[PDB]
């Protein structure tokens, strides 16, 4: 019942991973899980970075 | 200056000289005009070229990135990253400003020496056949036509040719 933000005492910790081409993602749970709906097939390029600017 | 030629006995420069850095001005019966010294100008241009290249050639472009941000647990390393970036920033800024300030004075003194050696080469060539009137000028005690003028500039000047012609005018006064 930790201090609620946005009028929700419940929380949701978000995790991520990159499944390699030719691999399984065994999603096993008994409850309290939020499953993915849309995935993202991608090919990274370099480091680059994130520009935090309003320009 | 360091050699006392620029802003020294030669107080000002020539705006009409647009072909080189150092040169001569002649005034004979045929006419007058400006003419830059080829040997001093071309060597000076290459020397300053090498000086500039000696500074910027090794300063090559670098691939940069924003990098991973630091989480709450990554506080100590984040401070270390701030320490190293600031340390390199302070060193590079100090060295770049200091080098430019030191090399600029040496560059200015380099022109001073080049002008001075040009004056000495003419002064040693003419010897007694001319009068040092100051401001880098030489009033000839003899008759100097265009061929005589270029002979001094090319370095192929002959003192004995006008030795007696000048000596009569020297002993005149």
């Amino acid at each position: 019942i930790r201090p609620k933000v946005r009028d929700q005492e419940g929380r949701m910790n978000y995790y991520w991973t990159l499944v390699e081409p030719g691999d399984k993602i065994t999603f096993e749970a008994t409850g309290n899980l939020v499953v993915p709906r849309y995935a993202f097939a991608m090919e990274r390029n370099a480091g680059s970075g994130i520009i935090i600017s309003d320009t | 200056g360091l050699f006392g030629a620029i802003a020294g006995f030669i107080e000002g420069g020539w705006t009409g000289m647009v072909d080189g850095w150092y040169g001569y001005h002649h005034q004979n019966e045929q006419g007058s005009g400006y003419a830059a010294d080829l040997k001093s100008t071309q060597n000076a241009i290459d020397g300053i070229t090498n000086k500039v290249n000696s500074v910027i050639e090794k300063m090559n472009t670098q691939f940069t990135a924003v990098g991973k941000e630091f989480n709450h647990l990554e506080k100590r390393i984040e401070n270390l990253n701030k320490k190293v970036d600031d340390g390199f920033l302070d060193i590079w800024t100090y060295n770049a400003e200091l080098l430019v300030l030191l090399e600029n004075e040496r560059t200015l003194d380099y022109h001073d020496s080049n002008v001075k050696n040009l004056y000495e080469k003419v002064r040693s060539q003419l010897k007694n056949n001319a009068k040092e009137i100051g401001n880098g000028c030489f009033e000839f005690y003899h008759k100097c036509d265009n061929t005589c003028m270029e002979s001094v500039k090319n370095g192929t000047y002959d003192y004995p040719k006008y030795s007696e012609e000048a000596k009569l005018n020297r002993e005149e006064i």
